[PDB]
């Protein structure tokens, strides 16, 4: 009954080559969040990196100016039934 | 074999109770899962009352003593789930609640055993 | 709910039976820190830790096997109630040094075994 | 297999009106020892008192000079199977 997916994923600050994102944590023990990002035109490899469970923001660097990016976030979390497992993702688009 | 039935019947009742209470309640407060706490506190209470009661009734069948302690209290309580909860909190950088979980489970479980023992001793 | 109930009972009965045999056989050897009750908690800590790391890497395995190993076996094998009466008895007997030692060894020991279980499998993978 | 009864109960020192007794502890968690004493001629009420589990001696006072006394010691102890229970006694006779 408790959701392990984050909510309110959004870009709070941007430069031409970077984005600062934030999200609301789900009501479960999150061990780490996984952030994925890639060019929305789908001939470009998607990259990922983790951030600790205590954090609810992340910086994405090394982007190209004036390009549409798709950014997703999911959790690796502890629950009673499933022990360590991965959540479904939450997703947004943003143009540098 | 008769002793083995006491362990299995009692143990199965305890494990089943722990399974129902944990899956129903643990998710309500993830920093200190309340299903796992309640089963340990409750098992502490039952073993404490058994401590005081069996002393006064030395001629009870060892079948009933075994079914209540090694069976029910053994199956109901858990140290392994207590550990993964704390381990997960430590991995998540949540040190304040990892410490709090350890103190509340230990201090809480001894307090419930004391209450079980002294309530029956005060009655008798 | 019935297939899940079998996993809990089969796993739980194996764990409780193991705890019963190991405790009655060994606890009396060292009464200040009963070794049967310690070994079952340390062993359950090891198994749950290895489960923690393994099931993460195999996310689509049957919930029957996960339930039988964790809530069943590890749940039935480990014990908090016996840990309490042992400590309570030591406190009533005025044996404070071993009451403290029993609490530290069970807690610190059980977390260490869970860490080993998790990191051994993570290091292999 | 492990005995909860004490061994080597004996009087280590005596005056006409008191006895100091000692015993070896059994290999179990003893919570308290119970000492009983009374006149061996059985028209005299037996008295008892406890001593902490850490102690293995006790003093008996207020005795009559030149009289045979029966002195017993048993334990209240923790074990895995029986939790708290009372042991069988160990017993000696001693004339003041
Ligand atoms: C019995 C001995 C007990 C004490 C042992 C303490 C060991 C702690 C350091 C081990 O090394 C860590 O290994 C993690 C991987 O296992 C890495 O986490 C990385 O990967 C994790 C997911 O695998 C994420 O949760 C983290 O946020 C991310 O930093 C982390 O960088 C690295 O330092
Ligand atoms: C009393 C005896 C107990 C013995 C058992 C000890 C517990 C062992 C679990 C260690 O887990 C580590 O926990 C770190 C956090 O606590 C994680 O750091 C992660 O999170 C940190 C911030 O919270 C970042 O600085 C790190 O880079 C990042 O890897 C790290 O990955 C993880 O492996
Ligand atoms: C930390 C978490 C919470 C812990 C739970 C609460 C503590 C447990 C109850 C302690 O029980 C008492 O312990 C005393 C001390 O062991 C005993 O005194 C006995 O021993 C004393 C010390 O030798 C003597 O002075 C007394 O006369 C003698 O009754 C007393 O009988 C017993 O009822
Ligand atoms: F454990
Ligand atoms: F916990
Ligand atoms: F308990
Ligand atoms: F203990
Ligand atoms: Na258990």
């Amino acid at each position: 009954s408790v959701s392990s997916v984050p909510t309110k994923l959004e870009v709070v600050a941007a430069t031409p080559t970077s984005l600062l994102i934030s999200w609301d944590a789900p009501a479960v023990t999150v061990v780490h969040y996984v952030i994925t990002y890639g060019e929305t035109g789908g001939n470009s490899p998607v990259q990922e990196f983790t951030v600790p469970g205590s954090k609810s923001t992340a910086t994405i660097s090394g982007l190209k100016p004036g390009v549409d990016y798709t950014i997703t976030v999911y959790t690796m979390y502890y629950s009673y039934s499933d022990l360590y497992s991965y959540s479904s993702p939450i997703s947004i688009n943003y143009r540098t | 074999i008769k002793s083995l039935f006491a362990v299995i019947i009692g143990g199965s009742v305890g494990c089943t109770l722990r399974w129902l209470l944990s899956t129903k309640f643990n998710s309500l407060f993830p920093n200190l899962p309340p299903g796992t706490l309640v089963v340990n506190l409750l098992a502490g209470l039952i073993i404490g009352t058994a401590l005081a009661y069996f002393l006064r009734q030395p001629h009870l069948d060892p079948f009933w003593k075994l079914m209540i302690t090694t069976g029910l209290c053994g199956g109901l309580s858990t140290y392994s789930t207590f550990s993964v909860e704390v381990f997960a909190l430590l991995q998540a950088g949540n040190y304040i609640w990892a410490l709090t979980s350890v103190l509340v489970h230990v201090i809480g479980s001894l307090i419930m055993t004391a209450l079980g023992f002294f309530i029956i001793t005060i009655l008798f």
